[PDB]
RNA sequence: GAAAUUGUUGAAAGGGAAGGGCAUUUGAUCAGACA
RNA sequence: CGUGGAGGUCAGUGACGAAGCCUAGACCGUAAGGUCGGGUCGAACGGCCUCUAGUGCAGAUCUUGGUGGUAGUAGCAAAUAUUCAAAUGAGAACUUUGAAGACUGAAGUGGGGAAAGGUUCCACGUCAACAGCAGUUGGACGUGGGUUAGUCGAUCCUAAGA
RNA sequence: GUGAACAGCCUCUAGUUGAUAGAAUAAUGUAGAUAAGGGAAGUCGGCAAAAUAGAUCCGUAACUUCGGGAUAAGGAUUGGC
């Protein structure tokens, strides 16, 4: 008949269905506009999020309250040890839309991409790409004419690269494997590229930069089966309602006779796809790097791994992304990190920060103490020690 | 005797009964559907899995709000169930059956359960108490149940009809030249 | 087997609850036989059936 | 083969436990030790003690110590032939505190 | 020892009911007339 | 057109198979229906002219009986709680015994009675039904045994009342 | 035993351990609890819920049929040795 108040509907139905994903690891949807006149590198890359800390740093921004003054910021830090290049494949045009053409492989594969192609990896004689490893044997010839033919044709030109997850605390063998679209300029220039790295490594630094926004592409935590209230934000019925009160006292008009789509119902809550943007870089590690959680003003030797290790995941031994705030996706899960797709201006995107100090201290309870030369310091001589 | 419809040649053949028996008449139902045309002896190793929760049977038609399980897969099914009841219920008929044969002389070694089947005895009736004054029918559903092994035999050789062929005047004028003509 | 009678029997004839009637799971066989009073008795008498003791209420913690 | 040994190991309780209902932690204490014994002698037939089903109950229901020092011994079975010839008893054993011992193989004969 | 209703076996059909009417293909099945 | 029963008749059919029942086999009739074959069955039954009626069903929230879909579904969630081992038995989550853990907490889940029941008591045997899982157990089933009074009640007396 | 107590709570004697069971711990429930800051803004309505409570001492208004109102209200205090 007509509301009565009004108010806005509860959730957005640009997320619909709110279904789990078909993978854990979430789709890049969209590639970076491409320049073909600036050198070749990815426009993604994989890690696996490790956790959450606090940073301090002086905030730069004319105008602002906070100008010239302290700011502490949550941050997460995602394990990001080099990707390994394995393959090309070049995608054409048509009136269909962009079409897979060939597959290039490398000729030697790791175990753990190997590993990837398979479900019962120990029963199993382990023969996936043997007949295709002998292909290069023969000069090379048939190899070749299919790297020829991606140069021929193809609008476009990604990479096959993995994981090294056994560089990574995690106890899964089994790798992550994934297309990544290379942007620098010139397909044929571009192929080469993919060839040259073939088998061999691709570091984070060649991909991301300190300051830079960038974007990522997760497999949202999972809640299982959610009820009406906290899946939509719907109010809780009042105290005094029979046959229960988190729920929609109002699933439809009589007409339509038929629920509708637009209204919020039970179902699974969480394990969605999400691409979120405009995640600034604060920090880029290096794993060889001791006193990667040291700073200009800290400079005390301590690498980011908090006391006792980050909790539900291990300990950062090789280099990260450290993206200020909060990102989709939960510890251990596959990660991808992808290169904005415009260039902003905002002035918050464009401040160079420079942080101040690294928390470090455990996340496992109350943590005092940064290292155990502090918590040795503070507390004295113990029962056990010397 | 006076069975369902078998097509078993009786001398290659043994067989076995309950009747009135208080197991579910649908649970067995779908377990005896289960079995029929095995290998005896791959049956009885089944059944015993089946008992153990290692296979389990489909239900096919009795079997509207039932559970979902992977043990369903090897049969492209989602519901399974394992209905220990019925199982030793039909698998003592099938221990019977086995005697039987022994006992005509068959080779075991050949015994397929080529026919088994199930259906309802009549109904045994107790009762309860509804709200309200009320009494309903509370009622067990038992089962007669029949199967038969028979020895498995290979080939069938051929041999059947001619169908007398026959053909106009102008159909042979055709054949009687095709041939005068060439090969 | 079944001691049941037995069990209750004990109970009477020593002169308490059943609750504190020992039957001698070894003298199973022995015990059983034991239909009347007069052959409960003299199994109570040579240790077959033990009356097994009070359970304590102590004073100590009142006094 | 088979293989006939007793050794005596420690078992975590605690972390069995930890969340099951009170009137339920001695009785699943009871079961997850038999399932703690299939896990390490193969063998699907566990048998426990009298004494060893004292030791799990007392202090009630709820209140199951967090450590237990078992011994396990793997026996070949008798009589009517069980499926599998194999089957474990289960003690406890005598020690001042079950805390800190590594698991230790017993010379028997 | 009918029917409702059921099991098995054989045959057939089935993209949000089924069943029906005129007509013919196809499959199965069968009467008659011929001499 | 069809059904129960009656008079007449065909010296009608039939244990060498009446009647009934089954049959996407045949044939006659526009139709109500009629005829045959084959299977099943077992003792009676039909055509024709007439006579006679308790004479034809889809319904009546029809009567009685039987049967479904629903459905292996709702459910079997109040009364704090169970556990180890032996014994027995085809069979043991549930019986027996031992051990342990608890409970009722003397305003009792203790020890007796009145009304009412009527053998439920007790013993031996024992599981087809019953005890909304089970069963070797039972207030179940079978076969037996058992209730002792000068003093305990009745009986006597009177009450409202009859 | 505690305590004013035949209350509640724990125990001895006696009696039970009966009441389908197993595995999990989604939604929504039923029953039991908690919640920062605010404090009835919720709602027909403080419905529900929360707050209060024993004893000892101190203190106690209008009004009244002088019997009350009254544990009015408002306060302090309480273990062990
Ligand atoms: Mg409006
Ligand atoms: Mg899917
Ligand atoms: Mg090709
Ligand atoms: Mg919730
Ligand atoms: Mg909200
Ligand atoms: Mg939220
Ligand atoms: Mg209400
Ligand atoms: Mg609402
Ligand atoms: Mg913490
Ligand atoms: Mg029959
Ligand atoms: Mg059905
Ligand atoms: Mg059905
Ligand atoms: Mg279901
Ligand atoms: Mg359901
Ligand atoms: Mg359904
Ligand atoms: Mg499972
Ligand atoms: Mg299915
Ligand atoms: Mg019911
Ligand atoms: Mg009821
Ligand atoms: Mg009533
Ligand atoms: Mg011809
Ligand atoms: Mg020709
Ligand atoms: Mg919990
Ligand atoms: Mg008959
Ligand atoms: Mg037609
Ligand atoms: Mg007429
Ligand atoms: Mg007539
Ligand atoms: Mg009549
Ligand atoms: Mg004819
Ligand atoms: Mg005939
Ligand atoms: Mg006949
Ligand atoms: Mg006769
Ligand atoms: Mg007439
Ligand atoms: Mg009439
Ligand atoms: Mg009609
Ligand atoms: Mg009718
Ligand atoms: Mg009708
Ligand atoms: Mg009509
Ligand atoms: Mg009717
Ligand atoms: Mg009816
Ligand atoms: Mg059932
Ligand atoms: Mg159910
Ligand atoms: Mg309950
Ligand atoms: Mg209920
Ligand atoms: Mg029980
Ligand atoms: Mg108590
Ligand atoms: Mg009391
Ligand atoms: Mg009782
Ligand atoms: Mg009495
Ligand atoms: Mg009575
Ligand atoms: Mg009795
Ligand atoms: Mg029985
Ligand atoms: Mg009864
Ligand atoms: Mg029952
Ligand atoms: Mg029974
Ligand atoms: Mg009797
Ligand atoms: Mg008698
Ligand atoms: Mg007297
Ligand atoms: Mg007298
Ligand atoms: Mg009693
Ligand atoms: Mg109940
Ligand atoms: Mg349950
Ligand atoms: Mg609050
Ligand atoms: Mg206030
Ligand atoms: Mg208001
Ligand atoms: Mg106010
Ligand atoms: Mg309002
Ligand atoms: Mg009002
Ligand atoms: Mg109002
Ligand atoms: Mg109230
Ligand atoms: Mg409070
Ligand atoms: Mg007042
Ligand atoms: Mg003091």
């Amino acid at each position: 008949s007509h509301r009565k108040y009004e108010a806005p509907r509860h959730g957005h139905l640009g997320f619909l269905p709110r279904k789990r994903a078909a993978s854990i690891r979430a789709r890049v949807k969209a590639f970076p506009k491409d320049d073909r006149s600036k050198p070749v590198a990815l426009t993604s890359f994989l890690g696996y999020k490790a956790g959450m800390t606090t940073i301090v740093r002086d905030l730069d921004r004319p105008g602002s309250k906070f100008h010239k003054r302290e700011v502490v910021e949550a941050v997460t830090v995602v394990d990001t040890p080099p990707v390994v290049v394995v393959g090309v494949v070049g995608y054409v045009e048509t009136p269909r839309g962009l079409r897979s053409l060939t597959t290039v492989w490398a000729e030697h594969l790791s175990d753990e991409v190997k590993r990837r192609f398979y479900k019962n990896w120990y029963k199993s004689k382990k023969k996936a790409f043997t007949k295709y490893s002998a292909k290069y044997a023969q000069d090379g010839a048939g190899i070749e004419r299919e790297l020829a033919r991606i140069k021929k044709y193809a609008s476009v030109v990604r990479v096959l690269v993995h994981t090294q997850i056994r560089k990574t605390p995690l106890a899964q063998k089994k790798a992550h494997l994934a297309e990544i679209q290379l942007n620098g300029g010139s397909i044929s220039e571009k192929v080469d590229w993919a060839r040259e790295h073939f088998e061999k490594t691709v570091a984070v630094d060649s991909v991301f930069e300190q300051n830079e926004m960038i974007d990522a592409i997760a497999v949202t935590k999972g809640h299982g089966f959610e009820g009406v209230t906290h899946r939509w934000g719907t109010k809780k019925l009042p105290r005094k309602t029979h046959r229960g009160l988190r729920k929609v006292a109002c699933i439809g008009a009589w007409h339509p006779a038929h629920v509708m789509w637009s209204v919020a119902r039970a179902g699974q809550r969480g394990y969605h796809s999400r691409t979120s943007i405009n995640h600034k870089i604060y920090r880029v590690g290096k794993g060889d790097d001791e006193a990667n959680g040291a700073t200009s003003f800290d400079r005390t030797k301590k690498t980011i791994t908090p006391m006792g290790g980050f909790v539900h995941y291990g300990e950062i031994k090789n280099d990260f992304i450290m993206v200020k705030g909060c990102i989709p996706g939960n510890r251990k899960r596959i990660v991808t990190l992808r290169k904005s797709l415009y260039t902003n201006t905002s002035r918050k995107a464009l401040e160079e920060v420079s942080l101040k100090w690294i928390d470090t201290a455990s996340k496992f309870g109350k943590g005092r103490f940064q290292t155990p030369a502090e918590k040795h310091a503070f507390m004295g001589t113990l029962k056990k020690d010397l | 005797a006076r069975y369902g419809a078998t097509s078993t040649n009786p001398a290659k053949s043994a067989s076995a009964r309950g009747s009135y028996l208080r197991v579910s008449f649908k649970n067995t139902r779908e377990t005896a559907q289960a079995i029929n045309g095995w290998e005896l002896t791959k049956a009885q190793k089944y059944l015993e899995q089946v008992l153990d929760h290692q296979r389990a049977i489909p239900f096919r038609r009795f079997n509207s709000s039932i559970g979902r399980t992977a043990q369903g897969k090897e049969f492209g099914v989602t519901k399974a169930r394992w209905p220990a009841k019925s199982v030793k219920f039909v698998q003592g008929l099938l221990q019977n059956a086995a005697a039987n044969a022994e006992a005509k002389g068959l080779d075991a070694t050949k015994l397929y359960v080529s026919h088994i089947q199930v259906n309802q005895a009549p109904k045994q009736r107790r009762r309860t108490y509804r709200a309200h004054g009320r009494i309903n029918k509370y009622e067990s559903s038992p089962s007669h149940i029949e199967l038969v092994v028979t020895e498995k035999e290979e080939a069938v050789a051929k041999a059947a009809e001619k169908k007398v062929v026959r053909l106009t005047s102008r159909q042979r004028g055709r054949i009687a030249a095709q041939k005068r003509i060439a090969a | 087997a079944n001691l049941r009678t037995q069990k209750r029997l004990a109970a009477s004839v020593v002169g308490v609850g059943k609750r504190k009637v020992w039957l001698d799971p070894n003298e199973t066989s022995e015990i059983a036989q034991a239909n009347s009073r007069n052959a409960i008795r003299k199994l109570v008498k040579n240790g077959t059936i033990v009356k097994k003791a009070v359970t304590v209420h102590s004073k100590s913690r009142t006094r | 083969l088979k293989d006939v040994v007793t050794r005596e190991y420690t078992i975590n309780l605690h972390k069995r436990l930890h969340g099951v209902s009170f009137k339920k932690r001695a009785p699943r204490a009871v079961k997850e030790i038999k399932k703690f014994a299939k896990l390490h002698m193969g063998t699907d037939d566990v048998r426990l003690a009298p004494e060893l089903n004292q030791a799990i109950w007392k202090r009630g229901v709820k209140g199951v110590e967090y450590r237990l020092r078992l011994r396990i011994s793997r026996k070949r079975n008798e009589e009517e032939d069980a499926k599998n010839p194999l089957f474990s008893y289960v003690e406890p054993v005598l020690v001042a505190s079950a805390k800190g011992l590594q698991t230790v193989v017993v010379e028997e004969d």
